């Protein structure tokens, strides 16, 4: 599922600015 | 009316914009409690004002780090804009000052924590819950854009939940007063409009795109464009393609297609009817825009309040002592701070 793919990704924590 | 409110709001803004508040406190007037958050230039700490007993959130920026990262102008923008604005959903800057080593912005403490935290934990917000928060962002952007300000950092990490369950917009580090178009590559990978990525000049419409990303993320529980690396996120943004979860209503999908719109001649917030294209959209039909402003609407979530200086709705951070140099650093660069 998209949720499972998101939860398993490295970008579920606080995201930094660029 | 809206036009009458906006006229008087512009007048109060420009007075403070032209003659900014400066050196309104001392470091020794506060007791440092805990770190509430971190960044590349420093941290945000829970402080206690010794004379009043009130708790505040104090953002501390190391000047040397600001200079090294080429963020002097962005830092001056942040403080000048924050001391000048006044809207119910923007965090209030109480004091500002500087010393030999750092810049300080003392703001009202919002103890309910970040929207980010409740969003990740809960998973996703229901459509009325996301609509409640989105409405507040719409009125906030309408206020800021009428002042020629672009926010450029909308994300759940920057939205704090207050004791009444309302949003307090935080971090004006990328906020800018610009009449025409601007070119700085800045923001958060997931929230960048295609025109920022494609190094085109851009305007206020990037904030409306960011609104589309925020509403999708609140309602789905994940952003519309995600990957492991920022480069992969940009490929997804610039290519049209947005997939919506099957639980999304037709109205939500329709509004998001008009916010996450590549074509600037079709993106909502930008067009002839302006902000009213959003306010009048069918997904917002139950929204009483005046009651949201007046904070008369019962919030779908009220966070737990243990005490005035309770930090339980925030994460724990590695504490580092504030070092104030005996010699003044970057004095010329931060002269107007
Ligand atoms: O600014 C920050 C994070 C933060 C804090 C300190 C230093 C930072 O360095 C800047 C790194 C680059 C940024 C430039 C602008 N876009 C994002 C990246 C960032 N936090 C803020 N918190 C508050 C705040 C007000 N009231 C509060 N109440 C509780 C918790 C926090 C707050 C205001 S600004």
């Amino acid at each position: 599922t998209t949720y499972a793919d998101f939860i398993a990704s490295g970008r579920t924590g606080r995201r930094n600015a660029i | 009316s809206v036009k009458e409110f906006l006229a008087k709001a512009k007048e109060d803004f420009l007075k403070k914009w032209e003659s900014p508040a400066q050196n309104t406190a001392h470091l020794d007037q506060f007791e440092r409690i805990k770190t509430l958050g971190t960044g590349s230039f420093g941290r945000v700490m829970l402080v206690k004002h010794k004379e009043t007993g009130n708790h505040y959130a104090m953002k501390i920026l190391d000047k040397q780090k600001v200079v090294k990262l080429k963020q002097i102008e962005h830092t001056l923008n942040e403080k000048r804009i924050l001391q000048a604005v006044n809207f119910p959903f923007l965090v209030k800057l109480e004091f500002s000052f500087k010393d030999n080593s750092n810049l300080y912005m003392v703001m009202e403490y919002v103890p309910g924590g970040e929207m980010f935290s409740h969003l990740r934990r809960i998973g996703r917000f229901s459509e009325p819950h996301a609509r409640f928060y989105a409405a507040q962002i719409v009125l906030t952007f309408e206020y800021l854009h009428s002042l020629d300000l672009i926010y450029r950092d909308l994300k759940p990490e920057n939205l704090l939940i207050d004791q009444q369950g309302y949003i307090q917009v935080t971090d004006f580090g990328f906020a800018k007063r610009v009449k025409g178009r601007t070119w700085t590559l800045c923001g958060t990978p997931e929230y960048l409009a295609p025109e920022i990525i494609l190094s085109k000049g851009y305007n206020k419409a990037v904030d409306w795109w960011a609104l589309g990303v925020l509403i999708y993320e609140m309602a789905a529980g994940y952003p519309p464009f995600f990957a492991d690396q920022p480069i992969q996120i940009y490929e997804k943004i610039v290519s049209g393609k947005v997939r919506f979860p099957s639980h999304f209503s037709s109205d939500l999908k329709d509004l998001l297609r008009n916010l996450l719109q590549v074509d600037l001649t079709k993106r909502f917030g930008n067009l002839k009817n302006g902000v009213n294209d959003i306010k009048n959209h069918k997904w917002f039909a139950t929204t009483d825009w005046i009651a949201i402003y007046q904070r008369k609407v019962e919030a779908p979530f009220i966070p737990k309040f243990k005490g005035p200086g309770d930090t339980s709705n925030f994460d724990d951070y590695e504490e580092e002592e504030i070092r104030v140099s005996i010699n003044e650093k970057c004095g010329k660069e931060f002269s107007e701070f």
